[PDB]
């Protein structure tokens, strides 16, 4: 006698938007903004290195913090906020250029630069980097005049990059606390630190004064680096406050640097990371963090964004 | 005591499909689904699923630090263009959802009209449209009859004697 | 001396609604707005125009100069910069209204289809169309049954007798 | 007899786009770019201050045109092009950055940081900084030797932050018209200055010559300046050409500074800014100006974008 | 050995048009094309071509350098930037060739269907729809009737009488 | 007897993307995404410089390499690889600042600023300038003291702009190998090199010590530079270590620069470049070069991206 043509419906609508409508019922919706944060660091397949107190620069230069990661290697690289990059008081020139370096690095390779003194102390060392007793960083040297209040010896070292890779040079500039000490430790007069290359050109000179105290210390190492090319030369003339390197640093390949306060998991794969955790999610936005990195779903600010997986919902009249 | 289709309703019992058919005759009132047009219907908005769960393959690293507070001037800038980006992206998202919950709802709409009017061009001219979405057949269509609409196997040539003497007096 | 529906021609009389009716028989010509379709009609176009209206809670602030012009490598980055995510919102815009006009002016589209489809349903057997989106109706009609169409009150069982005579020879 | 459908239209029709027209034309449509703008800064609901001829960052050194503004409060700040940030010819270093710093402060306070002095003038004074006489920056203190070409005492001041919020601290560097000028008031023999703290460390040297004349000097102070963090402290070891500080700031709160051009206007309540006026506009987009600030419609290139706000036009047949 | 319409095939032999008709009676079958549906399709069609041409007065220029590398953080902050409105205009890219093709082909099926019935109100009474897109028409309609339906100067008053005949026994 | 309705069709269809399919075949389709790149560089229109081996920087300064560019003019610059802003080994300081002005610049005027000097050399030359024998840069001057190890008396030299447009100056700092080799050339005692404008301050020092040797030469020549507005001043101030300007730059008005591999070719009209040729094309998007300049299509990841042009296509029933 008669046949009718319908669709299904739910009395349990959600609702959607449209180009029209804000709150129109659909059958059927799904989520597109990705909300759920795993509080952790999803580190299975990647080889991944906890820096703890050690800051990422500190692995370069080598305070006792960083004896472990002098020369570390890793896939996933986490800076933590306990750690530090200085045992000596100071921080490094362009600091977060390095930084940004040494993230995607794969970890280094560390060789000796092979410089050699004479008439000069290089057992500089400091009770804020103790080992056992006082020492000072692992890769570099603290050259001093030799007695006490002598001159130091003018003086030239250069090296040259027989590898295929660039070399991470370093090297510091020591700030007295006074013009006293400076004396006390290279001697008179004024001193001064030449850095030259074929493609970089500095100039140092050191700055004695009253500084506040630091882990007990009022005086200032200050850090400088370079990248040197493959066959290329730096060359160092200095006559005081000169921090002299002892190894130079390789990059082993390839890798990511993530800041997190949260725990490490080796279970879980992720390749999505912020400082609150790992974000796993097949969906395109995410309203988590704005500065979360990786391969990860774009940031947006609303916190919701349903779309619609079905029909429009049309109640059955009773 | 009537049935309607969806020219004023859904059908909450439907729940074995998304379109379907409802019939009453002397055998009494069905309702079964449709496999051609629920199937189309589902295989477009799991199309749109997928098309938005293709990953990117760009991978994005730190140009700023949440330890080490970055230069004032080039940390503004920075800060400038992530956020002016994330207008855009909050924009795209937003935009995108609207545009494709139109579309989900319209082509949704299209596949009910489209199975409509494929059951009119089967009736003929032995039934009428009685204003809510059904058709009045205008002879006896039992079961069987009933089941040959929905598989299209109905071919009007049987019945349009019957039909076109009783819809006219 | 006939008069015709939207299939080749607007309205400009039709001052008191988007969409409606015009008839006319034996006391004479009559035009009408039918309530729910324009409502319909207008109740979207206010949408999109409220959903464009949701202001950006995002402030922004200076990172550049024009006192006193910025180190030239940062300020032509920040003008690089800026022209880039110009450029997009002027493709966003752009796209926007283009792609937002098209649906406006599809929807209505879709509205007078939908009004002209309700009509034809519920005069049924009682009436044939003419091409210009008209129904020649083929009883009497006087200005009760045509109002009796608009508010959706006609019942086609009234004239059916005598409708089927007339459209058969 | 015969009943139509049809739908309005309008001789007045007017030209939209779509995706497949240009030019198309519907019955009604509506501006979506706004290009309506009001030459004055609607301050109505802002504390609102307008520097004139006071620069942003004079209001921290203190010129006499900034006398007004030196513990100023505002939640709208306007800068006008007319302003200088100095009376003794001069900048800052790290100005830009400043001023971004400044222009959301919500204005400053000011606090004695206590420095007291000894064997030395401190009254030092120029005929730029007119202020019923001779005169100098309000929170500074122009140190001198004592009589003339006498020697400038090494010394060291400190200072530390009491206070939960971070202290603007600056200090000037003078630069004489020459080393003959510079020994006349400092003393003979080469001057340092050094500033240290437990996140800063510089060092200064003066740079004594002839410079073209500004105000009618020749000479050349530059400022100088850090955040000091709560509870933090900075030292000051100098022996000449040094500007002392005499008071920190201390941001008040939450503000926004603009560049304007135009009146103030205290009647109309506003929330977007440019150099012209305000943008007042429920409208999406704007043409006026793309570096426009505050809560903005997104800047455009295109004048006029049309938003059909109704159905497709058709001429009704004669 | 039937000829069939749009609802289930395309004709690989309309090779002057888009859209177009295909008859069979005593003279035999033929096909030809509509010009009116054709020209709007590809009116339309060109018509977002057009829209895609219009070239962009923003000029761009360096500011990086591939043979001198800048410093470092400006060089990863220029890279980060570009690198993010790369993935804009992918997506945008991406977005509007998608949407566009899914309008081309919507706006097309509409012409299609529009054809149709403009057809059908033509016929009127005189003719039923066979399911394949087609109508069958019951009086005789040589190729002079037949080319009256395509420039539309087919009166179905002067066959009405033949038609609603043979449409009832 | 019957008529059908319908639409053509192909066997040849190809297939795109929508909203909901993915390889949907549609009758015809176009390309949106180019790819059709012109190894060359269209600079049909445009006047156009080929530098070759002579540096953008150079064309300032003038070493050898760039004599016949000392004045050029273009609409269009390009720069080679083999290019080098040097002879003396050396580099500018903001480097990569003023080559995006040079780049715009349409080429440079030149124009003596005047200079006059007493008991001084001026004839100094080196081995890595050669030009027909040792020489210098063409628009700079090597002062030295008179005769050797000899004072060099204090200057100051001053330029006036009394031109409409800025002025590019330019004056370099000598770093000798040695501070033996610099007293030699400027005499014992520290060297000092102030420069002043009235928008400008800047200070300094020599820094002598052993390079690598680049062109035979362990000394580093290091440039600087300013624009110099209309009607103001700069001063120098030096006592050695100094290298003058000879002559100032204009800026001839408006062009664009490039860094280009490929050959030129002056037939083809063109107007979007990368370093690998010439874009021209009305689509949309390219997926040649991220990094190309002008008027471009936007850069996108896909190498493909194909528009519809055509319905649906529908096989014929057989
Ligand atoms: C600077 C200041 O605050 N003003 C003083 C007050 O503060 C004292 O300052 C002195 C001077 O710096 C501090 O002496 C330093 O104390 C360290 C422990 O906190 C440590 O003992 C330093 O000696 C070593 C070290 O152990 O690290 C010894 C190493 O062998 C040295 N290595 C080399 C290669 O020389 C090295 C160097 O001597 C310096 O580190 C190089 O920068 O360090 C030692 O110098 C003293 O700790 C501070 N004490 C306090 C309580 O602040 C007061 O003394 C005050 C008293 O009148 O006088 C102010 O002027
Ligand atoms: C530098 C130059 O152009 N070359 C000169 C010519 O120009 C004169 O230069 C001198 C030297 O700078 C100018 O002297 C200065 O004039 C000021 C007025 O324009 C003013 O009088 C300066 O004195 C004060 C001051 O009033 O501000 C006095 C303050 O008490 C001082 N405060 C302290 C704490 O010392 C202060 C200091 O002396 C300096 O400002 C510190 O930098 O300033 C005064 O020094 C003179 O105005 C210039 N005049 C002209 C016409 O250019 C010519 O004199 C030329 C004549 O042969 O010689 C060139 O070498
Ligand atoms: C520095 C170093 O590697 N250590 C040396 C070794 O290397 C030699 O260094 C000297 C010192 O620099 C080099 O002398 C220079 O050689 C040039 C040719 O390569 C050239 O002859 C330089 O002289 C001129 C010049 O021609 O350019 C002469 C100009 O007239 C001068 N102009 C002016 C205005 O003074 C000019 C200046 O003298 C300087 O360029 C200013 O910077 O340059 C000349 O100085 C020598 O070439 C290097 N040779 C080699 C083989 O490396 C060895 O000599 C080694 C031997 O024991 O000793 C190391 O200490
Ligand atoms: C409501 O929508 C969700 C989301 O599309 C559907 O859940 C999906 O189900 C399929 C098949 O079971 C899975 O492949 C998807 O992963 C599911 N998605 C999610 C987010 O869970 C669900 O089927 C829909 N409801 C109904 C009744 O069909
Ligand atoms: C033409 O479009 C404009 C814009 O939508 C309509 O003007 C609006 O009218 C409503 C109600 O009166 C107001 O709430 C809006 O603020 C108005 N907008 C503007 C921009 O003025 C206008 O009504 C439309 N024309 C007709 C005849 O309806
Ligand atoms: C298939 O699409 C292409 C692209 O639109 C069509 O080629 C165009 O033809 C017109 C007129 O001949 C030209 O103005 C365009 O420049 C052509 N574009 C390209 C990219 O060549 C082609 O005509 C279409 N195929 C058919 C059968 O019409
Ligand atoms: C960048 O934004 C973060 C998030 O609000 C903020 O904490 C930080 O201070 C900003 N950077 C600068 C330099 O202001
Ligand atoms: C930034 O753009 C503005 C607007 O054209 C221009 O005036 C200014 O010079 C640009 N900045 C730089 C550093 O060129
Ligand atoms: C910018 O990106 C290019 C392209 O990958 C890369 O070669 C270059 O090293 C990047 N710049 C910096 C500073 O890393």
């Amino acid at each position: 006698d008669k046949i009718c043509l319908g669709h299904h419906a739910v009395s349990n609508g959600t609702k959607v938007n449209t180009l029209t409508e804000r709150g129109v019922e659909v059958v059927n919706a799904t989520e597109t903004v990705e909300r759920t944060n795993i509080p952790r660091i999803c580190s299975k397949g990647k080889r991944t290195v906890d820096l703890g107190q050690c800051g990422l620069l500190g692995t370069i230069t080598g305070p006792p913090q960083c004896d472990q990661f002098l020369e570390f290697s890793a896939d996933l690289i986490i800076e933590r906020r306990e750690g530090s990059d200085v045992c000596y008081p100071g921080k490094f020139v362009n600091e977060e250029a390095l930084r940004q370096i040494l993230r995607e690095s794969g970890g280094i390779d560390k060789e000796a630069m092979g410089f050699t003194y004479s008439g000069i102390r290089t057992n500089g060392a400091t009770s804020a980097c103790r080992r056992s007793g006082s020492s000072f960083y692992a890769e570099m040297k603290w050259l001093l005049s030799n007695t006490d209040n002598a001159a130091f010896p003018q003086m030239t070292k250069s090296y040259k990059n027989t590898r295929k890779s660039p070399a991470l040079i370093v090297w510091g500039i020591h700030h007295s606390v006074s013009t006293a000490e400076q004396t006390k430790l290279y001697g008179s007069g004024n001193k001064l630190v030449t850095v030259g290359s074929s493609n970089y050109q500095q100039s140092f000179v050191p700055s004695p004064g009253a500084r506040p105290q630091v882990n007990g210390l009022s005086g200032r190492i200050d850090f400088h680096w370079l990248m040197l090319n493959p066959n290329d030369t730096v060359t160092f003339s200095f006559n005081g406050a000169f921090i002299a390197p002892d190894r130079a640093s390789f990059l082993r390949g390839k890798s990511m640097g993530i800041q997190s306060g949260v725990q490490v998991d080796a279970n879980c794969e992720g390749d999505c990371y912020h400082s609150g955790g790992t974000i796993i999610s097949n969906l395109p936005f995410q309203n988590i963090d704005s500065r979360a990195v990786g391969k990860c779903p774009r940031y947006v600010k609303q916190r919701s964004l349903l779309l619609a997986t079905g029909m429009k919902n049309v109640p059955e009249i009773p | 005591g009537a049935i309607a289709g969806f020219i004023e309703n859904g059908w909450e019992g439907l729940i074995d499909g998304w379109y379907g058919f409802r019939h009453q005759n002397a055998q009494g009132e069905g309702t079964a689904a449709d496999y051609k047009s629920t199937q189309s219907a589902i295989d477009q908005i799991t199309g749109k699923l997928n098309r938005l769960i293709e990953k990117t393959n760009q991978q994005f690293e730190l140009i700023d630090n949440e330890f080490n507070e970055v230069e004032k001037q080039i940390g503004n800038v920075i800060n400038w263009t992530r956020d002016s980006i994330t207008e855009v992206w909050s924009y795209n998202a937003e935009l995108l959802v609207a545009m494709e919950n139109q579309h989900t709802i319209d082509l949704a709409d299209s596949e009910m009209d489209k199975l409509y009017e494929r059951v009119k061009r089967q009736l003929r001219e032995n039934a009428e449209e009685d204003g809510t979405g059904c058709f009045e057949i205008f002879h006896k269509c039992d079961d069987d009859c009933m089941a040959s609409i929905r598989n299209n196997t109905y071919d009007h040539s049987k019945y349009r004697e019957e039909a076109m003497q009783n819809r006219i007096q």
